[PDB]
């Protein structure tokens, strides 16, 4: 649940923030808590200062809400970062970390999505596979 | 004293908000041309705009068109305007074709009917514009001399 | 040349004509839903 | 989207899940290597495509395979 | 002669161009005065220029219409010291540098860091394997047919095909 | 005190053992090579000292003895020069006969031919004709012999084994604590009035002490064996004042304020000396004492030990407004302690420096004899420029590393750096869309007047005989600087330059220098240098603001400042990081560059240089054609480049066919990157995969494993063989030309 | 109430600072100097001759080599250096 009444950092703002993309198609969120009130570098370009407590900010990237995670978690040791996917009609989906826990450490829960039950070199010829929507994993 | 803030009093928005961009100069001017102005249909945008844009638009195809130095080269400058003038008519209305979806909605530029009803005011403005700009020029020898008749 | 009117009626119409009415009905063609 | 797929030679060394921009990737539990786990890709459509993953990856050919797919307002990493 | 060409010692075009060299250099000269260095210099330009000549006229060398020797490359023992000879002193050459190479290759490779031996050369041991190359074709043939040369196809790194 | 001197003493024992291990300095790399790859790494990344430590003490210690060492370089350079001008040059016979002897400073031995390089350069002399302009520089400085050659290459031998012997004892035995770097206030005080001051003031002494005389004893026609050696002038102050009669009273003039007294040996005079074509020595004398004074004056501005002076950073806080937040705080802190944007600064500065010096140097020329030696003016243009233009472009590159590396936005909020990074998107779009405009108004008038050329409407043409596009502001103020002596410069006797208008100063029958006119061509071409200037800029800018992060790519600072991509993903990431911006500007410097020197070239050749007969009319090298021909591309393409090439390629059988040898080779050259810059790494790795696979099948495989070249080296070797190949082309194509017709 | 930003309140004192500064730039030029340029008068009132002078030849406008360029040149440069100080420093300090 994104809390829209969260403060953000102090910004002056910039020409790199998100575009009418954000209002018409998707826009993404980040809300942190810091320790105290110090000065990061925003993913699209300057410097802004996080507040002591619970900071919320828009971005128009998904790569970029992770990129300022990234930073904040390698220099600022923040990581209760949450990350949201908003959208125009009011609809927010929570995103990051999708299960409360980060998925670099396994979870239990978690389904296997994508795994091949092989190695890649047998991998199927694409002259076996044409005219057939047969996959060339096999 | 800080004379540039975030725009519309967002930090995280892609603008900032500038003497160039927010200044009460600006703010009159950007909400009193023809295509912010409230109170217009958009057919009147459109002649206003029109008006403007073909007025101007015979002077360099008059002055240094292949016919510049014969003596219908006002004539050929207005005939040039006027097909320009179509061609860009024909742009408005493939844009609006392929921009807008049919809506009952018509008192805003940004709809089907609302861009036809500009289009339809850009052509008019634009064929009157051209022949006020024909009419001055055929008739004041300073226009045909652009000032040299006074030398 | 006979039908000398044939090159000033079809050129313009070939170089400016079918090229705006092509560029015009494919920009809706290609941009259409 | 992009297409992300884990095959069974992978160790579970996290490299790939760590190495992800996108948060497309993560680790699953399973009984075919030391480790005890395996990569995933149940997020992508939030894939790139810039293969960080595939340069983080230890195993002798790749362990995680990027195959680059229908593109997507997502996928192109656009701001726009 | 061969190939339509006449000897370059009684081709008339030859000896033009050859008077041609000594008239350029010799117009050259008049400029300066007997005993300055430029004027021995000339002189002796002018005289390498003549001994050249001569020299390429007594070879046996054919001139074509050009006026220029022209090789004769097909085999022939009557033309065998213009590409054959010189052919066979670069091969003897060629084939010392890589069978010298190549035994530097194999002893660094017994090394304790191989690319150190790589990088930073035993100068020693490369002067004995850059000695040893004198005899390289017997050499060669003898680590050919004691299966030493050649390493069969299933020791070999391949794609997947 | 707070300026104070702080060293170590042996802080690295001097060794050979690190020689002996290559890649020593990086950690990474000195694990030794198990690829090629390791090789290039090996150079790529040596003189990059903050790479491999992170204290700024080794960093700033490397640092000043790597330039002490390149100062022995550059003295053992120039020793060099007065070594082979002492030896092997024909000097004296220049000095006898400045006009009909071309300067020749370079003998080469008879090997294989190569004797016909040793050209008759008159003097009864043979040798390579040199343009470097050494023979007018000594002949200004008033060397008369080949003894005193001797003695000045002796003079920079020494300097140069002191330069290096400085830079061991300043690294290995006494090197410098970060606090004694870090003295920006100090090292200005120091460096504006003892090196710029009092080398301007020394250098004024020898102008007026030695220069003048023996140079007024060269024009009046004395030969230089009859000339008094230049201590006799140093010790008889009758011998001085029979040539400028206020030496006869002494300095009592200068202490006592009394300095129109020395007017007849520090003048104002201005134009040329009529006898050289240079200019009057007098005048730079007055010119050097007074930057003198100027510069010791501003080097006790910035604040040292005692209180007086300036402090820089108050300076720089308290310039700050309402457009800009803190405004210029942060800066004095950045600028001591990233040597990266001191070398960003400093090497933009030092380019345009350089290109000033081309566009001075050939305008008013200071050398005498230099201004019709036509040769050795197109020779020091063309090298300036480019010397500029690659300083310029390195300023750009440097400022990228500073922001990548250096940066740190909490000591950056809010100041000039922060809002220039926040409104990047502003600025690069406004110049892409004045580039576009640039390029559309200036280009465009070119390809329109090739189609009305083509289509045979010559009224339809932009030229001066039909559509006109005058220079109207270049040329008033042409008549305001050819108005000057007398109205806005009172005391001056003739203009800074005849280039603005005047009169045609010609010496031995040869232009030194005429009125520079200005038509639609001029128009066309500086409005196409605006063009490509302000494309370089914007390739450069755009990579230094997008260098640490942009919309594609939100972590780029992480990646660094030269990556090759970021992956095929988001549509494709290539080229993205600040390097690359700097490999695409370093090629549009060379087109800029290459423009201005065509220009330069076609125009001197053109309208200026030429030989002077009867009647005063001047014939001059291409007889006129500027003005009608640079109007278009084809006329650029025929008269310029397919005529003025006839001298380089006809050039075989004489002393001037190792241009053409050269012009061929750099083509071939330049042919050659196209290898490296059009393909991609993935290829070469399979094709050496199969070549080791052959090495493979005889046991020859080696053990540093052979890899293709990385993707950044792949666009490097690229880019240096083309600036290689197209700057050598041209370098055979004007030195040959200007050779033969000049 | 004109506001130079957004939300941001400021008084021009253009009248002030156009004043000042005319007034604060001329004075100073009224200084002569005997140079054909300037003709015996000041560079204001040199300024002020010629713009009679080309004004007594209307239609036709000054020549290249006539002073009117140079004189609105450096009269107007000076002007507008002046102006941009004046509103700094009347603007800023307001004391
Ligand atoms: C008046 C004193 C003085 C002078 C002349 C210089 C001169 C120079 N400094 Mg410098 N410097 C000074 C004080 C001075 N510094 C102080 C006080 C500091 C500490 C704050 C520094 C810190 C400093 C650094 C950190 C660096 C320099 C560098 C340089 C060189 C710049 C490159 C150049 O143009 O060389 C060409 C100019 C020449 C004049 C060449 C000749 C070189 C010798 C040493 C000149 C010695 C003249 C001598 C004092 C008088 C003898 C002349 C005559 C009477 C016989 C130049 C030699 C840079 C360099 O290249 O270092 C090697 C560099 O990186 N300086
Ligand atoms: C094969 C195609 C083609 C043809 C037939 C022409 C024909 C012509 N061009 Mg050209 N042109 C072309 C391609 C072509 N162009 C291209 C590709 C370029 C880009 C490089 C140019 C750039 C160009 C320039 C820059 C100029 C011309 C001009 C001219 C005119 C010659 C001078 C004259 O007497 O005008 C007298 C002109 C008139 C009497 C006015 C005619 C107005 C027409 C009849 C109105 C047509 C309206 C429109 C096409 C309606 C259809 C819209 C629909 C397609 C959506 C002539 C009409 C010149 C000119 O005068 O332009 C007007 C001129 O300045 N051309
Ligand atoms: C294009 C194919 C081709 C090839 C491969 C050769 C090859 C050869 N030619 Mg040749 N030739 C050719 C075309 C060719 N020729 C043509 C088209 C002409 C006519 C112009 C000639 C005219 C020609 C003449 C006139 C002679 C040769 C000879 C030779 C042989 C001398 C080399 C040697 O030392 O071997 C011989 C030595 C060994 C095999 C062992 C020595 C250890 C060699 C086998 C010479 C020869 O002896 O032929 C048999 C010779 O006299 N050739
Ligand atoms: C030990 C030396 C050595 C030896 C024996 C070989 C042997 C071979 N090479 Mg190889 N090669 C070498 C070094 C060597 N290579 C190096 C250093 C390079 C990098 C420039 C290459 C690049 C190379 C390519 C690109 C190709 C070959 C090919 C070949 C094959 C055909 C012969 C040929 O084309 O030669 C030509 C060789 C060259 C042009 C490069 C040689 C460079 C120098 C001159 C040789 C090294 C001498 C070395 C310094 C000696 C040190 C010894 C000392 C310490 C005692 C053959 C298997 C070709 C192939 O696959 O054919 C089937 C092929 O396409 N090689
Ligand atoms: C670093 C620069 C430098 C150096 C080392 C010298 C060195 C010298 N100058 Mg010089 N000079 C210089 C710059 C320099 N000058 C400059 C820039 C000017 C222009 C203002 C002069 C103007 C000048 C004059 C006008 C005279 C000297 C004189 C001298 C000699 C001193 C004799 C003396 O004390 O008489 C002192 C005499 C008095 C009457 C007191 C000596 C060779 C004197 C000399 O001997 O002439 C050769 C002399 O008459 N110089
Ligand atoms: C005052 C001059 C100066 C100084 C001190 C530096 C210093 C530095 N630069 Mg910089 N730079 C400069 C000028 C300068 N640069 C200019 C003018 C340019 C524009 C071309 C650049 C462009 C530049 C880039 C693009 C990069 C640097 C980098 C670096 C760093 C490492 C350099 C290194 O290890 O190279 C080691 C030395 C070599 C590899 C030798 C290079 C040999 C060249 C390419 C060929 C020379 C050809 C020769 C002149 C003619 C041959 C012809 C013949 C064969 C026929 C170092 C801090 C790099 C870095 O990582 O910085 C953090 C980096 O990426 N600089
Ligand atoms: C001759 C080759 C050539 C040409 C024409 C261009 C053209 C351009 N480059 Mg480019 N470039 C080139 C080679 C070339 N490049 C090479 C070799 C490199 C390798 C390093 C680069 C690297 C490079 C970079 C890194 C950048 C550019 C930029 C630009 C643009 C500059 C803006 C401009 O001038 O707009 C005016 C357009 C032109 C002058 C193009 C020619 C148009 C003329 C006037 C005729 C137009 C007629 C009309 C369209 C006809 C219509 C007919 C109809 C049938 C279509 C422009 C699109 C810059 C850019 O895009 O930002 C502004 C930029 O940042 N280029
Ligand atoms: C060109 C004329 C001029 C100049 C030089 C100054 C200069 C100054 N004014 Mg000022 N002022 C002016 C016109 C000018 N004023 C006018 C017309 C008005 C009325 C609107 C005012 C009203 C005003 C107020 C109310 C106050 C000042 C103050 C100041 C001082 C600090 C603030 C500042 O702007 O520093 C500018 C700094 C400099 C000029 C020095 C730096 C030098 C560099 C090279 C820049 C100079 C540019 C160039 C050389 C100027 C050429 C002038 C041109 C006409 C030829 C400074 C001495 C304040 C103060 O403390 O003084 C009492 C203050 O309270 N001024
Ligand atoms: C340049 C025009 C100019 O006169 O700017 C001058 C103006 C100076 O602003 P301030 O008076 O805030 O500057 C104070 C400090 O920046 C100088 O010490 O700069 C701006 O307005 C920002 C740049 C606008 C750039 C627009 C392009
Ligand atoms: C100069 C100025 C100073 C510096 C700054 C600046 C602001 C940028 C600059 C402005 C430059 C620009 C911005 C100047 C502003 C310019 C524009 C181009 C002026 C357009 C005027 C259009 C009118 C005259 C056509 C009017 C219609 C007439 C009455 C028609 C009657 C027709 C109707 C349909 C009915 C039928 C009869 C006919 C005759 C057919
Ligand atoms: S390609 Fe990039 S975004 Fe996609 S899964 Fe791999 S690391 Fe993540
Ligand atoms: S990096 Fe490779 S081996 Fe490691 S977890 Fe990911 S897929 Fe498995
Ligand atoms: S082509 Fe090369 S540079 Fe481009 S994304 Fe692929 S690997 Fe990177």
């Amino acid at each position: 649940t994104l809390n829209l009444q969260i403060p953000s950092p102090t910004f002056e703002g910039s020409t790199g923030g998100w575009l009418r993309a954000a209002e018409v198609e998707e826009k993404y969120a980040i809300t942190w808590t810091s320790p105290k009130e110090q000065v990061f570098e925003m993913p699209t370009g300057g410097a802004a200062i996080m507040r002591q407590g619970e900071n919320l900010l828009y971005l128009a990237r998904k790569e970029q809400c992770l990129a300022l995670a990234t930073q904040v978690k390698n220099s600022f040791k923040i990581t209760d970062y949450k990350v949201y996917r908003i959208f125009p009609s009011g609809e927010v989906q929570y995103l990051h970390p999708k299960d409360g826990v980060f998925p670099e450490k396994v979870n239990a829960g978690r389904v296997g999505v994508g795994n091949v039950s092989h190695s890649i070199g047998k991998n199927l010829n694409p002259a076996q596979i044409k005219f057939t929507s047969k996959s060339f994993n096999g | 004293s800080q004379f540039i803030k975030p725009y519309n009093d967002d930090p995280f928005v892609g603008n900032l908000a500038t003497p160039v961009s927010t200044s009460s100069f600006t703010k009159s001017l950007l909400s009193n041309l023809p295509a912010y102005r409230a109170g217009l249909s958009p057919l009147l945008r459109g002649v206003e705009i029109g008006l403007t844009h073909g007025y101007f638009l015979v002077g360099p195809f008059y002055k240094l068109g292949p016919l510049r130095n014969s003596d219908v080269a006002l004539l050929s400058g207005f005939f040039s305007a006027l097909g320009l003038i179509i061609i860009l008519v024909a742009c408005l209305t493939i844009y609006g074709v392929v921009s807008f979806e049919e809506t009952e909605a018509k008192d805003q530029l940004q709809t089907a009917k609302g861009w036809r009803q500009f289009t339809s005011g850009w052509l008019v403005g634009s064929v009157g514009g051209a022949s006020f700009a024909y009419i001055l020029i055929s008739n004041i020898p300073f226009l045909q001399t652009a000032g040299m008749s006074m030398l | 040349m006979t039908a000398a009117y044939l090159p000033s009626i079809l050129v313009p119409i070939i170089g400016l004509i079918f090229p705006g009415l092509v560029m015009a009905f494919a920009f809706i063609y290609i941009e259409q839903d | 989207s992009h297409s992300v797929k884990v095959y069974d030679t992978c160790i579970g060394c996290t490299q790939c899940v760590r190495a992800c921009p996108c948060d497309v990737l993560e680790m699953v539990s399973w009984d075919g290597c030391k480790a005890g786990q395996i990569a995933s890709a149940p997020r992508t459509e939030d894939c790139i495509g810039c293969k960080r993953c595939e340069t983080a990856c230890p195993t002798d050919f790749l362990s995680v395979r990027v195959y680059l797919g229908g593109e997507t307002t997502r996928s192109m990493g656009l701001a726009y | 002669d061969v190939a339509g060409l006449t000897p370059c010692g009684e081709s008339k075009e030859f000896a033009r161009r050859l008077d041609g060299s000594v008239k350029k250099l010799q117009t050259r000269l008049k400029k300066y005065e007997a005993g300055t260095p430029p004027a021995l210099a000339l002189q002796k330009q002018i005289d390498k220029t003549k001994n050249r000549f001569d020299r390429y006229g007594k070879a046996g060398l054919l001139c074509g219409t050009d006026g220029l020797p022209h090789l004769i490359a097909d085999g022939r023992w009557s033309h065998s010291g213009e590409f054959v000879i010189p052919g066979l002193f670069f091969l003897y050459v060629a084939g010392w540098i890589g069978w010298v190479g190549r035994s530097y290759v194999l002893f660094a490779r017994t090394a304790d860091k191989p690319t150190e031996k790589e990088i930073i050369i035993d100068v020693p041991v490369a002067l004995s394997f850059v000695s040893t190359g004198f005899i390289w074709p017997f050499s060669a043939f003898k680590e050919f047919t004691s299966g030493n040369l050649i390493v069969p196809a299933d020791e070999i790194t391949v794609s997947p095909r | 005190k707070k300026v104070s001197i702080t060293v170590d003493r042996d802080p690295v024992a001097t060794s050979f053992e690190k020689w002996a291990q290559p890649g020593h300095f990086s950690r990474t790399l000195a694990k030794g090579p198990k690829t090629t790859t390791w090789i290039w790494n090996l150079h790529a990344d040596v003189h990059d000292f903050d790479s491999h430590t992170n204290s700024l003490e080794d960093i700033s210690r490397k640092i000043f003895s790597a330039h002490f060492g390149q100062l022995s370089i550059i003295f053992l350079w120039l020793s060099g020069m007065y070594f082979h001008g002492a030896r092997f040059s024909n000097y004296s016979a220049w000095l006898s006969n400045p006009t009909a002897v071309k300067p020749s400073a370079q003998v080469v031995w008879p090997i294989v031919g190569q004797e016909i390089l040793n050209g008759d350069v008159g003097g009864g002399f043979q040798g390579v004709q040199v343009t470097s302009g050494f023979f007018q520089i000594w002949r200004a400085s008033g060397i008369t012999s080949e003894v005193e050659l001797y003695w000045c290459a002796l003079a920079g031998l020494l300097m140069s084994g002191l330069m290096i012997f400085a830079g061991w004892f300043h690294y290995h035995k006494a090197a410098p604590k970060l606090e004694w770097f870090q003295n920006a206030e100090s090292m200005l005080n120091h460096h504006l009035s003892g090196l710029l001051g009092l080398g301007c003031l020394s250098w004024a002494g020898h102008q007026i002490h030695i220069s003048l005389p023996v140079n007024k004893l060269l024009d009046a026609g004395v030969a230089p064996q009859e000339i008094p050696l230049p201590h006799e002038f140093l010790v008889n102050r009758d011998l001085m004042a029979q040539l400028y009669p206020s030496f006869s009273k002494g300095l009592v003039p200068f202490f006592t304020l009394n300095w129109s007294e020395y007017s007849d040996f520090l003048t104002f005079k201005g134009g040329l000396n009529p006898v050289t074509g240079g200019l009057w020595l007098s005048d730079t004398a007055h010119h050097h004492l007074a930057l003198a004074v100027l510069f010791i004056v501003a080097g006790h501005m910035y604040r040292t030990n005692w209180g007086i002076g300036h402090s820089m950073k108050e300076i720089l806080e308290a310039h700050k407004g309402p457009f800009t937040g803190e405004g210029h705080k942060g800066l004095y802190e950045i600028l001591t302690t990233s040597w990266h944007a001191q070398l960003a600064i400093n090497l933009a500065m030092m380019g345009s420096v350089s290109i000033i010096v081309a566009h001075h140097m050939y305008a008013m020329p200071p050398y005498p004899y230099i201004a019709t030696d036509y040769p050795t003016q197109l020779s020091i243009f063309t090298h300036h420029m480019w010397i500029g233009g690659f300083c310029v472009v390195g300023g750009a590159a440097h400022a990228g590393i500073f922001m990548v590396r250096d940066y740190n936005p909490a000591q950056n909020y809010n100041n000039l750096l922060d809002r220039v990074i926040r409104h990047r998107d502003a600025i690069i779009s406004h110049l892409n869309w004045i580039c576009i405009f640039l390029g559309f108004h200036s280009f465009g008038l070119y390809i329109h007047n090739d189609t009305m050329r083509a289509l045979g409407r010559t009224q339809d043409m932009f030229s001066d005989t039909a559509i006109q596009l005058k220079p109207v502001f270049a040329q008033w103020v042409q008549s305001i600087h050819t108005l000057a002596p007398g109205n806005t410069t009172p005391n001056a006797l003739a203009t800074a330059s005849y280039a603005f208008g005047g009169d045609v100063v010609a010496v031995g029958n040869k232009v030194a220098m005429m009125p520079i006119s200005l038509g639609t061509a001029d128009f066309m071409v500086h409005h196409i240098h605006a063009f490509t200037i302000h494309v370089t800029v914007l390739i450069l800018l755009k990579g230094v603001l997008f260098s640490r992060n942009s919309r594609l790519i939100p972590d780029k600072a992480n990646l660094g400042f030269r990556f090759p991509c970021d992956g095929p993903g988001r549509g494709g990431t290539c080229q993205s990081s600040a390097w690359d911006s700097v490999f695409l500007g370093l090629f549009w410097m060379y087109n800029c560059i290459s423009v201005v020197i065509f220009h330069f070239s076609w125009k001197m050749q053109s309208d200026v240089w030429g030989t002077v007969q009867a009647d005063g009319t001047v014939t001059h090298i291409t007889g006129g054609n500027f003005a009608q021909s640079a109007i278009t591309i084809n006329g650029w393409l025929r008269d310029f480049l397919w005529a003025q090439a006839s001298q380089v390629i006809q050039s075989y059988g004489s002393a001037l066919s190792a241009y053409g040898l050269i012009f061929l080779g750099a083509h071939f050259i330049w042919a050659f990157s196209l290898m490296f810059l059009f393909s991609g790494r993935g290829y070469w790795q399979e094709l050496i995969e199969s070549i080791v696979w052959a090495h493979n099948k005889l046991n020859v495989a080696p053990a540093i494993q052979p890899r293709a070249l990385s993707i950044t080296q792949g666009r490097a070797v690229g880019l240096a063989h083309y600036l290689l190949g197209g700057i050598g082309t041209t370098w055979a194509f004007f030195l040959a030309r200007i050779i033969s017709v000049g | 109430k004109f506001e130079v930003s957004d939300g941001t309140p400021y008084d021009l004192n253009v009248p002030l600072v156009g004043a000042a500064s005319f007034i604060g730039w001329v004075v100073p030029t009224l200084l002569p100097s005997q140079i054909p340029l300037y003709g015996g008068k000041g560079l204001s009132t040199a300024f002020f001759a010629s713009i009679g002078t080309n004004l007594a030849k209307f239609p036709a406008p000054p020549g290249m080599t006539d002073p009117f360029w140079l004189l609105c040149f450096i009269w107007h440069s000076g002007l507008f250096a002046t102006m941009i100080l004046g509103s700094i420093g009347y603007n800023g300090y307001a004391a």
